[PDB]
């Protein structure tokens, strides 16, 4: 085929792999921040469900 | 016919042809930078659609 | 004719053979239909 | 639909099939006593199935083509060699005895399966319960070693306790001089070499260990030769035998089911006869073992599973 | 067992872990654990021999004590927080007690001594159930509270389990005991990554089960309960030698086979979390397991031990035992490394 | 009547110590009967009734069966009491002493934290509905027939499968 | 719940008596009902890490 | 199998009666016309104070006084 | 409340110690398990009564139900051990060392 | 980690969001490998049951291959959805918190002074 | 409290011998105590006096190993000025291994213990210097 093909295929391979590397680096930082702070979609640990609280009037006033 | 004993002489050649096909597909996947490297950046000649296909 | 105790698998389990062939055919037909429908939905969602 | 829990649930219960003559009857006696004739007549008259005494070739005759196989496949033992040189050095004596016990265990499994599946009783000549007399005679005469006796006892302890004993045992008592005279009259060139001490040891075992033990659980009937002749009398005794003894009374459908499951898989039946106890008389060795195994798997009708051998006429393989 | 009893006990065995996995209430998780403990004992003591009774008693005493400790933790948490679930504010000692009791139930070292004995004392299919299905319920509770567990306690338990399984498997000529020690080692690996990434704990559990079930099925094919017994495979059932070799090597963790992926991914995550020393020690000591698996491979597949004369009668017979599941699970357990990204 | 619950708790702890020291199962069962009685009394003191009576009844029946079983199987020619073995007796007295000592040590290290010998009995019943009607624990337990029927389902199935389990085990 | 079968089916076998602030027989409010209600409602929405 | 039911009645009457009472206990609630009142009475029994609602003009059906015509009526229980 | 719960915790700990340290009788260990159950039941009952959490009163009874089932299974195992060996001594139960 | 994701639906194999992603091509290398694994499973089953390895039970082998490919296709679709969700969340978090992911300032090698290590 | 142990890292290594030796002797004694507890529990002694004798043997051996390790490490780091060099810990670990081998009367155990314990101590020093943490908390 010719040297151009191999040259400009190596360029594409390098681009893809460098982008994958930077994304792999970014994912670890993102996960660290989400786990540490708890303000992301991930590591949202459960809490008691407020759907099952009883809000009707009780037998005694102060509740 | 005598096929049951000689058909086995198509596996390896078939493997080679299929490997060439897979190599061409891998070539297609890396089409980026086809004419966009600092080197080898000529303008397409008339009636030319790709530099190296 | 050969075995003193007639072999347990003397004849094909025709029910099993028919059900297996039908299940394979149904699996393939459903798979192709699902692939076509999924492609259509994907293109419709993404605007071709 | 092979037998299983599903079949038992849907039907196929043993107690339903059992009848008055759904029994196991075991004929015993020293060498040349009329066991064959007595068993054949009892079976024919009572409608039960006759099981000729398990021999060196019982397994080969019961599996595959039904033809006898080469002795290299059927046990590498010889009764003629036993009689010619009882005190061999290749352990033909104990190899023969262990092979015969294994064959008898397999035949007992077949008989129990037949009885439980169809309800038709079985008449057997000798059995795994009386097999030990020959081993004891061998040891007393010095043909085998205490290690061989221990190995035989261990395999019997592992295998025998899992099956029900025979309903009735019928012992034909004939004395050693008459056994010898009958052997000479038959005229087998090899059998005639048996010493009288060996026969006396067999009789001693039968009368000391076997009969008292079997009297505990089965119905025992001891006959002389003049009563064993005219088998109709023996059948008339059996027809009025009352069985109020042994382990057969405590069985129920969900005990017969598991006994049938055990006895239905012949591989599981013989599992424990092959325990890796490295007795020289029985150990083969890798080279000969592989050679014989490959030669066997190269036999017609033995390369594949029974329904999958195109060489012997099996058909529809691609859809089986 | 008759059909009614079989149904009513197998349903309880299946229901225990299902109730634990689906329950929101710690008390109902404990109820599921009790269901499992009560329902499995009759199947352990089914055959009724001194070893069966001893194994049943040992299992019962150990598991009842562990269940009582777990219930203590649950009740103390209820007292503290007025709720039937562990929260972020649950006390560290309560969580540590729960972890220790659940590790006792699982069999993680040093709470591991009962496991090999109970495994030895029971038939092979019961051992399969015990080492596969019975591990799901205790692990589910831990996976629910993975943000709350103590990394120091869990890593001590994990490394201890790895070391003790690796050293125990070396000295065993009994196949059931070898399976038990393999269980201990793989559970150590499973628990090592629980505080960090329970998805990998589930992955290791799945791969361990997919490897162990076929191994127990192959053992049951001929009731090979000893190395000498399994060595006669080349004569009794030659076709299984290749799959047995590959399954054993995958359990050991040789790269090309699927069993590698759990160890590899767990080491990756531990290193990401900066757990270099523990990861290195675990990966280093997980080679004794390869050694005592390669010994089995030598005895079974790469050599030919002496055989018996009676095995010719074995050869004569026809066999029908291997299900369709053995091939599926063995192939999935050995030849699935290329599909690694999907598994994680 | 301010030391009532504390005395009951001390008695329960002593009973559990006597059970733990494991004399003959006859005396272990007697100690457990006494402990069950004291537990019923504590539950009653905290406002319970149905729960205390039920635990007492259940343990009466259980210890009856245990008595039969121990006389039939866990028997020895010379059954061991608490005083039979001097080591057991010594560790029993040591347990009593180490309880009476740890109580004081905790009361010294802090007089309000884990234990409060001062005002002991001040903090038993916290808040109660004075003019209420349906307040006894029987109502809460009977909630199992309506509000929490899943708990009844699991308990009933456990007891149902228990029969099959024990029959198979004892077969 | 390791498996959310109850939420998947819409059923509540054991999710309705998980805390004091839940529903009590005959509307007998538990002890600290208001405080538990406030805590649970505050912690709702945000994660268990934030709610600490 | 009236013959078998009969033999059971003759030899083992206790079990026959047990099963008959079992069936009747299952059936009677469905057949009976008073099964509806069993829960209505329990609802009627007032164990807790009926807390009043704040009037806002959009409450034409809830009464204002205990002796008003509006609201639930217990005459169905008074003459049951 | 506080002193009572401390005493109950210590009683459960004593029962757990009696369970862990054997003394040649399986029945005694079963009794220690029963004692642990009793302590836990009292703790749960006291906590529910003190909190006025009537909806949590089912749980103490379920505890007893499952503890009773466990005790029955343990007694069945004791019957089997006595049948096998003649006594309930745990010294005999050591066949699985090899 | 993603089990608490907003909009998460319990025990949902393929949420509706997954329909937006492109389906796995039905001759994918992964699906072809799954079919090959199913074929090998059929061959191993024959080898275990002592049947003509490649000639017995062609219906069984076809069922093996097709079932493996079917399960592989749908499971791969689910996995693609999961990876797309993960990337979605990661990029969204990065957009939300720009101050935690500042851009880089790479000096050129003209201005960078890397130490030199002779290989003498 | 337990800060007595963390006091080991106050003054730079090579100073406060007596104190570091006390700390290491305490650590070795604690390890020996635990090991004796497990050995007496599983693998019971034939008599109570024999059990107490075995506990004493294990505890004294472990305490001697720890004391030798600490003393040799400090003495090395003092005789040669190197105050933060893993070779000091390697020498101390070898001394501890030699102590183990001597107390057991076994040359092979002496040599293997020297090598293994020296490597372990050197790795511990390297970890303290470079900031590794045994048992990291989940950071992800
Ligand atoms: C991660 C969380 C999510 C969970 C995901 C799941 C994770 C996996 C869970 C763990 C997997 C372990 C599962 C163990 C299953 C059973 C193991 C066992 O003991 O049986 C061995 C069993 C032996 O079977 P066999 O050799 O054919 O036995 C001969 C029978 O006796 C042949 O005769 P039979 O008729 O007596 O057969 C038995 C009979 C008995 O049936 C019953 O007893 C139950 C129902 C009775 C109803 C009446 O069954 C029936 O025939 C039906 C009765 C109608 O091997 C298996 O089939 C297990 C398959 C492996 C499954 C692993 C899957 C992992 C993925
Ligand atoms: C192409 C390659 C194909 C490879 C084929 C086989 C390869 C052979 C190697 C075997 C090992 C690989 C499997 C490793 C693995 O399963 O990862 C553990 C995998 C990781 O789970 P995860 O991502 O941490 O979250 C799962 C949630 O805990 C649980 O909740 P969730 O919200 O995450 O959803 C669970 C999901 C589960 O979907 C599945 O069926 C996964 C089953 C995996 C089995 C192996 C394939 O959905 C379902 O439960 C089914 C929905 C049915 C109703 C739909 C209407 O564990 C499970 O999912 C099993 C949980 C039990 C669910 C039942
Ligand atoms: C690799 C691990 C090797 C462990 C060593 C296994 C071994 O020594 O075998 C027993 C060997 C003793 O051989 P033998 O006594 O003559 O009889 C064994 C035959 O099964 C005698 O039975 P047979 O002659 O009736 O059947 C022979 C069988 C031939 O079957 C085999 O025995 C060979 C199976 C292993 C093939 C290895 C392929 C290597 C993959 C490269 C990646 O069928 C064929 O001749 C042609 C069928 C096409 C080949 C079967 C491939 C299907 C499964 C593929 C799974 C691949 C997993 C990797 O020792
Ligand atoms: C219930 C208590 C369980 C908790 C442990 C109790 C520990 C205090 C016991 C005081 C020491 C007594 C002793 O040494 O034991 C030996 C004794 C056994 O003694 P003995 O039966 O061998 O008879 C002694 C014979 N002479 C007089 C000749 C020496 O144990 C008991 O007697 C205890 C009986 C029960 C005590 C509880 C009474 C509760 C009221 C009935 C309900
Ligand atoms: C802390 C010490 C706990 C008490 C120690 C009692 C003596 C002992 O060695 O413990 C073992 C003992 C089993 O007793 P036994 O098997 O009969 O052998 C007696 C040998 N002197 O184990 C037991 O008897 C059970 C001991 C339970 C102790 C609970 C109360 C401890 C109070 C302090
Ligand atoms: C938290 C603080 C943790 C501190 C860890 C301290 C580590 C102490 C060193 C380990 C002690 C091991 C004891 C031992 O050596 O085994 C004794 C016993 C063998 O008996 P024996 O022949 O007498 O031993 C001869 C020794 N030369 O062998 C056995 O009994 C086997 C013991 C196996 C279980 C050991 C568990 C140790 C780890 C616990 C983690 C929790
Ligand atoms: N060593 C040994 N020889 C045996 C055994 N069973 C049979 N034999 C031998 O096989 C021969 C059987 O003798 P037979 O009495 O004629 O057997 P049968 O024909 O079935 O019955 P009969 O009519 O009485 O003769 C004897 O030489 C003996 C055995 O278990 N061990």
């Amino acid at each position: 085929d010719g040297p151009e093909k191999n040259y400009e295929k190596t360029l594409a391979i390098l681009q893809i792999e460098s982008e994958k590397a930077e994304l792999r680096l970014k994912e670890q930082e993102v996960r660290r921040l989400m786990r540490a702070r708890g303000d992301g979609p991930w590591y949202q640990f459960p809490t008691p469900e407020k759907e099952f609280i009883d809000h009707s009037p009780k037998a005694t006033p102060d509740n | 016919q005598l096929l049951r004993e000689h058909w086995v002489h198509i596996l390896v050649p078939a493997g080679f042809v299929f490997g060439c096909y897979l190599d061409r597909k891998d070539d297609e996947k890396l089409t980026a930078f086809r004419n966009k490297s600092m080197l080898f950046q000529r303008e397409l000649r008339p009636n030319e659609e790709v530099t190296w296909k | 004719k050969f075995y003193v105790r007639e072999p347990v698998n003397a004849k094909p389990n025709w029910l099993a053979v028919g059900l297996s062939v039908g299940a394979s055919v149904f699996m393939w037909i459903y798979l192709i239909q699902t692939h076509n429908e999924d492609v259509l939905e994907y293109k419709r969602r993404n605007g071709l | 639909l092979r037998y299983g829990l599903l079949a038992a649930i849907l039907g196929d219960k043993t107690t339903k099939k059992l009848h008055e003559y759904s029994r196991v009857i075991t004929v015993d006696g020293n060498i040349c006593s009329g066991k064959n004739k007595l068993a054949k007549e009892i079976a024919q008259q009572l409608g039960m199935k006759h099981y000729p005494e398990a021999g060196i070739q019982y397994s080969s005759t019961t599996t595959g083509d039904g033809r006898p196989l080469d002795i290299e496949f059927s046990g590498s033992c010889s009764l003629e060699k036993f009689y010619d040189d009882p005190k061999s050095n290749d352990g033909n004596s104990y190899r023969l005895q262990s092979w015969l016990y294994a064959s008898r265990l397999l035949q007992y499994a077949d008989a129990l399966e037949h009885l439980l599946s169809t309800g038709q009783g079985v008449v057997l000549e000798r059995s795994i319960y009386s097999d030990f007399v020959f081993l004891e005679a061998m040891y007393n005469q010095g043909y085998i070693r205490k290690q061989c006796v221990d190995h035989y006892n261990e395999i019997k302890r592992l295998t025998l306790p899992e099956y029900l004993p025979p309903h009735a045992v019928i012992y034909i008592d004939v004395p050693v001089p008459e056994v010898q005279s009958r052997i000479q009259k038959k005229g087998d060139p090899h059998e005639m070499k048996v010493t009288s001490a060996y026969l006396q040891d067999i009789e001693n075992a039968y009368k000391k260990t076997f009969l008292p033990k079997m009297s505990e659980m089965c119905e025992v009937l001891v006959y002389d030769s003049w009563e064993a002749e005219d088998p109709t009398k023996v059948v008339e005794d059996i027809e009025y035998l009352k069985y109020n003894k042994g382990p057969w009374l405590k069985q129920d459908d969900w005990t017969f089911h598991y006994l049938r499951m055990l006895v239905q898989d012949k591989t599981e039946v013989l599992n424990y006869t092959t325990i890796p106890v490295y007795l020289p008389e029985i150990t083969i060795g890798a080279h000969q073992g592989s050679r014989i195994y490959n030669s066997f798997r190269e036999l017609p009708g033995r390369k594949y599973a029974p329904g999958y051998n195109a060489e012997v006429g099996d058909k529809w393989i691609w859809l089986k | 067992m008759n059909p009614i009893t079989l149904a009513i006990i197998y349903f309880t065995i299946f229901l225990g872990p299902v109730i634990t996995m689906s329950s929101t209430n710690l008390m109902l998780m404990w109820v599921g654990l009790e269901f499992s403990l009560l329902a499995i004992i009759p199947m352990l003591i089914n055959k009724k021999n001194p070893r069966s009774t001893e194994a049943a008693t040992k299992y019962f005493v150990t598991q009842a004590t562990a269940s009582m400790i777990i219930l203590l933790a649950i009740v103390l948490n209820y007292k503290q927080l007025g709720t039937w679930m562990f929260q972020q504010q649950t006390n560290g000692l309560i969580l540590n007690m729960t972890l220790m009791a659940l590790s006792m139930k699982l069999g993680l070292a040093p709470f591991h001594f009962w496991l090999p004995e109970v495994t030895q004392g029971i038939p092979l299919h019961m051992g399969l159930i015990l080492l596969t299905w019975q591990k799901i319920a205790p692990l589910s509770i831990l996976i629910q509270i993975y943000p709350l567990l103590n990394s120091t306690i869990i890593l001590m338990l994990a490394i201890t389990s790895i070391f003790m399984g690796a050293w125990g498997g070396l000295n065993q000529t009994q196949m059931r005991k070898i399976m038990a020690y393999s269980s201990i080692a793989h559970m150590g690996w499973m628990l090592a990554i629980l505080p960090y990434n329970p998805s990998l704990t589930l992955l290791n559990l799945m791969i361990y089960i997919i490897l162990t079930a076929p191994m127990f099925m192959a053992l049951m094919l001929n009731n090979s309960m000893t190395i000498n017994s399994i060595s006669l495979l080349w004569n009794k059932t030659p076709a299984m030698l290749t799959m047995i070799s590959l399954m054993l090597l995958s359990l050991g963790g040789l790269p090309p086979l699927t069993g590698f992926l759990p160890k590899w991914i767990i080491i990756t995550e531990l290193m990401k979390n900066n757990c270099l020393i523990m990861a290195t020690l675990m990966a280093m000591m997980a080679l004794l397991n390869l050694f005592f698996y390669t010994r089995l491979i030598y005895s079974t597949s790469l050599t030919m031990f002496p055989t018996n004369n009676n095995s010719k009668m074995m050869t004569h017979q026809t066999k029908t035992k291997p299900n369709l599941m053995f091939s599926t699970l063995a192939i999935m357990s050995t030849m699935t490394l290329p599909l690694a990204p999907q598994l994680i | 009547m301010n030391n009532y619950i504390f005395v009951l708790s001390s008695l329960f702890l002593v009973g559990c110590l006597g059970l733990a020291l494991k004399p003959s199962p006859i005396y272990g069962g007697l100690g457990l009967i006494v402990s069950g009685f004291v537990g019923c009394l504590m539950v009653l003191g905290f406002g319970g009734s149905f729960l205390g009576l039920m635990v007492f009844l259940i343990y009466l029946g259980g210890m009856l069966v245990v008595f039969g079983y121990t006389t039939a199987m866990a028997t020895e020619e010379y059954p061991e009491t608490w005083g039979s073995n001097w080591l057991i007796l010594g560790f029993l007295v040591l347990g009593v002493i180490m309880e009476v000592f740890l109580i004081c040590v905790l009361n010294y290290y802090d007089e309000v934290g884990v234990i409060n010998l001062d005002g002991l009995g001040d903090w038993l019943m916290y808040e109660v509905d004075d003019v209420g009607v349906m307040l006894e624990g029987g109502i809460g337990v009977a909630a199992m027939y309506s509000c929490a029927t899943w708990m009844m389902v699991v308990a009933g199935w456990s007891l149902f499968a228990g029969i099959f389990i024990i029959i198979e085990i004892t077969r | 719940p390791f498996l959310d079968i109850q939420k998947k089916l819409g059923i509540s076998l054991d999710r309705h008596f998980m805390f004091l602030s839940a529903e009590q027989p005959y509307k007998n409010a538990a002890r600290c009902h208001a405080f538990e209600k406030e805590w649970i409602e505050c912690a709702h929405g945000i994660g268990g890490t934030r709610a600490k | 199998i009236s013959a078998f039911l009969k033999n059971a009645w003759a030899k083992e009457p206790v079990l026959v009666v047990s099963f008959s009472v079992w069936g009747l206990a299952i059936i009677m609630p469905m057949i009976s016309p008073y099964t509806k009142y069993a829960s209505m009475i329990n609802k009627a029994t007032p164990y807790n104070y009926p807390v009043p609602v704040r009037d806002d003009g959009n409450m034409p059906d809830v009464p204002s006084h205990p002796q008003d015509p509006l609201g639930p009526s217990l005459d169905w229980l008074k003459n049951l | 409340m506080p002193s009572t719960f401390f005493n109950l915790t210590m009683a459960f700990s004593l029962s757990l110690l009696g369970t862990l340290m054997f003394r040649s009788h399986l029945m005694s260990t079963l009794l220690c398990l029963e004692g642990m159950v009793l302590s836990l039941f009292i703790m749960t009952s006291v906590t529910s009564l003190n909190s006025n959490s009537m909806s949590s009163m089912p749980i103490p009874i379920t505890i007893l139900v499952f503890a009773a089932c466990e005790a029955a299974v343990g007694l069945a195992l004791l019957v089997k051990v006595s049948n096998t060996y003649g006594t309930d001594y745990v010294q005999n139960l050591n066949l699985l060392q090899c | 980690m993603m089990n608490g994701r907003p909009g998460h639906e319990p025990l949902k194999f393929l949420p509706d969001e997954a329909r937006s992603l492109p389906p796995p091509k039905l001759n994918d290398p992964r699906l072809v490998y799954m079919g090959l694994l199913g074929y090998c499973t059929g061959l191993m089953d024959n080898m275990l049951r002592m049947r003509p390895v490649m000639r017995a039970g062609l219906h069984r082998q076809l069922l093996f291959v097709t079932s493996f490919v079917f399960a592989g296709y749908f499971y791969l679709k689910r996995q693609n959805y999961l990876y797309a969700v993960k990337d979605h969340d990661m990029f969204g978090y990065i957009k939300l918190h720009p101050e935690d992911f500042p851009e880089k300032e790479k000096k050129t090698y003209a201005e960078i002074l890397e130490p030199f290590h002779p290989v003498r | 409290v337990k800060r007595f142990f963390e006091s080991y890292h106050e003054v730079p290594d090579g100073t406060q011998c007596h104190r570091k030796t006390y700390i290491t002797t305490a650590l070795g004694g604690i390890c020996g105590i635990i090991g004796s507890a497990y050995s007496v529990s599983l693998n019971p002694a034939d008599s109570t006096l024999e059990a107490v004798a075995r506990v004493g043997r294990y505890t004294f051996t472990a305490a001697a190993i720890g004391a030798m390790f600490g003393l040799t490490t400090c003495v090395s780091a003092q005789v040669r000025e190197k105050p933060d060099d893993p070779l000091n810990y390697f020498i101390g670990g070898c001394a501890g291994g030699l102590t183990l081998g001597a107390r057991t009367h076994s040359y092979g155990t002496a040599a293997m213990g020297c090598v293994y314990m020296g490597t372990a101590a050197a790795l511990f020093k390297i970890g303290k210097l470079e900031g590794w943490e045994l048992f990291p908390t989940p950071k992800v």
